[PDB]
């Protein structure tokens, strides 16, 4: 089973600064050219909801505050304008074969 | 607007079995697949395993291979999800995710309230 | 009927010998781009025209001489010793764009394994956008904007179209395909390891098959519901498109491709195997079953297309908009997917179509292997092995362009400029050589002397007059009409005509060169060197 684990574990919630959070695909691939990787963000007491897809492209209904970059292995998070509704845990999931799994969890507090 | 409804709160038994519903309704049934995650509570989040509306395949974690199986149903548009040998510590919140249209395979924030055993 | 025994004995001795992959997917693609109906009528125009006579001139003197393509020239016309060279960039080209839909085939053959067809699924497996997966079996009403499962797994799995924008961008090489070509080429460069198949047991066995699976696919296919659409689009008239629109030089194209005639092959086999068993028959029972199994083929893509246009509820002749050699790996695929036995029936059939490929792409490079043979017996006959090895390595980095990701980009630009003008310009000029600058009667006398009777009065009139010129108007209509290429929601930029036509030249280039540099070693003047350049040479 393809394994996904999260470098980081905790962050400081500063207004107006970087915060990223990377998560390493080592036993990964990408396959037909794009990458097979989603963003969530699990709110306390929510649902997880969709934030970034394959890596590179906006969800539906997501702001412009949260962007993806990377490819290939490395895989990185940019939350440069992040405010103080934004204090929730962001996971990893590959959808590269039969290999679907989570990562830590990877939340923010000061 | 894309509504996914679930299941109530039930009672765990040690031993018995559970039946959780996903009536899902918006778009196309039968074309996207039906996820069903596990959060346990405080802790991360764990996948069970997929279906496709079709009978097409049922795909597992490995670990959820024989304690839980999928069934579809074209006729009411909902999934369930029987689980077997329930035990103390698989009390938790199982979500329903739908899938993507096909190639870039996210979820398109369509979960459910959870129904969380106790 | 009263020999029917012989008759079908020749049948299955021609059938061994003769089909090719060519007559089964360049034709049904290219009548359809020109439209069902008036595609077939030219067809046979064509064929009757200029594509037996050469045919059976191409066996005569293959016979006779018995020498390799380029050494014919060698005791007819010294001169005309480019027409060698530019064979051999023709095949060069050839199988630089002729092994791409052999590893298609091995590659659908690899991945036709599961026990799940991957043409009846698109649950989020590799790329799928817009999908359906039932035609008209669920009540689905087949919008705009709507792919197959078959054309997007054929679009997303066997060749990555969507990495490239185009031709103009050419990504990477997929070792899915280069991995597949490196064993094509292994497996074929050990079966001409020694060139010595004259009467195997492996053609005897493989030649068997093919006929029983062609004619449950044409069962299959005719028992199919709503597949009667595609039938009167196939034997429709249509006289409104066939004035003015250029239809003859796609005939003329597809019947130089799939005869032999044009690309070295009939000589290379008429040098040995055969001396004098029943020709002028051969030939004439060889173009009938290859005619035959073209016409059953277009017949089978015609049906399933129709099929198709039925079941999506448009016209039969926009479900493919704009497909080119992707026709036959779509239709084909949805037949296949509605049968019983789908899994050992596709299995069979890419195991015969792997197998005609690899017995067509043998015949091509014969014409090559034993030609350049002849001029130089002392330091390339002998080695028979430095030889092979170097032309396969020379071909697969060849045919390592068309591997990339816009594969189709290259495969299609490769088709009808590489063998479009080229094979018709060169089956020219050896047809007016060998009817003027050798003589009409010298060839007449030299086939009664070699079989015991003269040809009918319908042959020896078309050599001088009827063929030279057709061919001549063809190349003119050639020259005359700019090609129109457009791919699967792409259109070629200005400069593909240019490459296309620089393509086209260096494979005729090499006649003029030679005609130059003949004149030269010879002195004297230019009478002199005329005379003695037409003239044939003595043993
Ligand atoms: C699948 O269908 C959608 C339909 O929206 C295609 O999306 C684009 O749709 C907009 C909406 O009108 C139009 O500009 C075009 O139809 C599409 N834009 C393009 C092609 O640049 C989408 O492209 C379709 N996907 C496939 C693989 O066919
Ligand atoms: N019908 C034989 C096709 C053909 C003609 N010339 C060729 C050269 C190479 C090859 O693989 C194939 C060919
Ligand atoms: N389908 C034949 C393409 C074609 C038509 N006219 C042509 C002229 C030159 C050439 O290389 C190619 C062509
Ligand atoms: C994963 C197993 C792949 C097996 C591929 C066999 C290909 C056989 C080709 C035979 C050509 C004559
Ligand atoms: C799905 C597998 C594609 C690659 C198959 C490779 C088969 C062996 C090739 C050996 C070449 C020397
Ligand atoms: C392919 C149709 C023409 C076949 C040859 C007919 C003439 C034979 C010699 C009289
Ligand atoms: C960018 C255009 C590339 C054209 C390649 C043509 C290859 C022909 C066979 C060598
Ligand atoms: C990513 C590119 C992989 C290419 C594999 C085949 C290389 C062939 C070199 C001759
Ligand atoms: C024996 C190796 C020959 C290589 C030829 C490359 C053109
Ligand atoms: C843009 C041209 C790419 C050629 C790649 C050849 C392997
Ligand atoms: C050795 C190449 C000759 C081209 C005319
Ligand atoms: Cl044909």
């Amino acid at each position: 089973d393809i394994v996904l684990t999260q470098s980081p574990a905790s962050l400081a919630v500063s207004l107006g600064q970087r915060a990223t959070i990377s998560c390493r695909a080592s036993e990964s691939v990408d396959n037909y050219g794009i990458s097979f990787l989603n963003w969530f963000q699990q709110k306390p007491g929510q649902p997880p909801k969709l934030l970034i897809y394959a890596a590179s492209n906006q969800g539906s209904g997501v702001p412009a505050r949260f962007s993806g970059s990377g490819s290939g292995t490395y895989f990185s998070l940019n939350i440069h304008p992040m405010e103080e509704d934004d204090t929730a845990v962001y996971f990893c999931q590959q959808t590269k074969g039969v290999s679907w799994t989570f990562g830590g969890g990877t939340k923010v507090e000061i | 607007q894309v509504q996914l409804q679930q299941s109530g709160p039930e009672l765990v038994k040690l031993g018995a079995s559970v039946r959780i519903s996903c009536k899902a309704s918006g778009y196309r049934f039968s074309y996207s697949w039906m996820n069903w995650v596990k959060q346990r509570p405080g802790k991360g989040l764990e996948w069970i395993g997929r279906i496709y509306p079709g009978d097409g395949d049922t795909k597992y974690s490995g670990k959820f291979k024989g304690k839980a199986t999928l069934t579809a149903d074209k006729s009411s548009s909902t999934v369930y999800m029987q689980l077997s040998s329930l035990t103390s510590e698989d009390s938790a919140v199982y979500f329903c995710a739908r899938s993507a249209y096909g190639s870039e395979g996210f979820a398109m924030d369509y979960w459910g309230q959870g129904t969380s055993v106790t | 009927r009263e020999t029917w025994g012989k008759k079908v004995d020749f049948l299955l001795s021609v059938i061994g010998y003769a089909v090719d992959l060519g007559n089964v997917w360049r034709f049904p693609y290219i009548c359809y781009q020109n439209g069902g109906g008036a595609f077939l009528l030219p067809y046979t125009i064509m064929a009757i025209f200029g594509g037996i006579p050469l045919f059976y001139m191409e066996l005569a003197l293959g016979q006779y001489h018995r020498n390799g393509c380029i050494s014919i020239w060698r005791k007819i016309c010294p001169i005309f010793k480019g027409i060698g060279y530019a064979i051999c960039i023709i095949a060069f080209y050839i199988a630089s764009y002729y092994n791409t839909i052999m590893a298609w085939a091995l590659y659908y053959l690899i991945s036709s394994f599961t026990d799940q067809l991957p043409w009846t699924s698109c649950k989020n497996s590799w790329n799928t956008g817009n999908c359906t997966n039932y035609f008209s079996e669920d009540n689905i009403t087949w919008t705009l904007h709507s792919t197959s499962p078959a054309e997007e797994f054929y679009t997303r799995h066997v060749l990555q179209i969507h990495r490239s924008k185009g031709l103009q961008d050419l990504g990477g090489i997929s070792w899915q395909l280069a991995l597949c070509i490196m064993l094509i080429f292994t497996v074929i460069y050990f079966s001409i390891w020694k060139g010595v198949k004259t009467s195997g047991k492996v053609v005897w066995v493989t030649a068997t098959f093919p006929y029983i699976i062609l004619s449950v696919l044409l069962v299959r296919g005719a028992t199919l519901p709503g597949a009667w659409r595609g039938v009167l689009f196939y034997l429709k008239p249509n006289w409104q498109k066939l004035l003015e629109t250029g239809v003859w030089i796609d005939a003329a194209a597809q019947i130089f491709f799939s005869l032999g005639p044009g690309f070295g092959v009939l000589l290379a086999f008429a040098s040995y195997n055969k001396f004098n068993n029943n020709c002028y028959q051969d030939a004439l029972v060889t173009s009938v079953v290859n005619c035959m199994t073209s016409f059953v083929s277009g017949f089978v893509i015609f049906t399933v297309l129709g099929y198709m246009a039925e079941m999506r509820n448009e016209d039969v002749s926009e479900v493919a908009k704009d497909a080119g050699p992707s026709l036959l790996f779509i239709t084909y695929a949805e037949a296949i997917a509605n049968m019983p036995a789908s899994t050992f029936f596709a299995i069979i059939f890419f195991l015969m179509l792997i197998t005609l490929g690899l017995d067509s792409t043998f015949a091509g490079l014969e014409g090559v292997i034993t030609a350049v043979l002849d001029e130089f017996p002392h330091v390339w006959a002998k080695r028979r092995e430095r030889f092979v090895l170097a032309v396969v390595i020379t071909c697969f980095f060849g045919s390592l362009v068309t591997l990339t990701f816009g594969g189709a980009y290259v495969v299609k630009l490769l088709e009808e400029y590489a063998t479009g003008p080229a094979v018709l310009t060169v089956a020219l000029i050896e047809a007016v050589a060998v009817s003027w600058f050798y003589g009409i009667t010298q060839f007449c006398r030299d086939v009664k002397e070699m079989l015991g009777f003269s040809p009918g009065w319908f042959w020896r009139i078309c050599w001088v007059a009827i063929s030279p010129l057709f061919l001549l108007f063809i190349i003119c209509s050639f020259l005359m009409s700019p090609p129109q290429l457009r791919l699967f929601q792409y259109n070629y930029p200005y400069w593909s005509i240019i490459l296309g036509y620089c393509i086209g030249t260096s494979s005729f280039i090499c006649i003029p060169t030679y005609i130059a540099y003949r004149l030269i070693i010879t002195p004297g003047t230019f009478k002199e060197r005329i005379i003695k350049s037409i003239t044939p040479e003595t043993p």
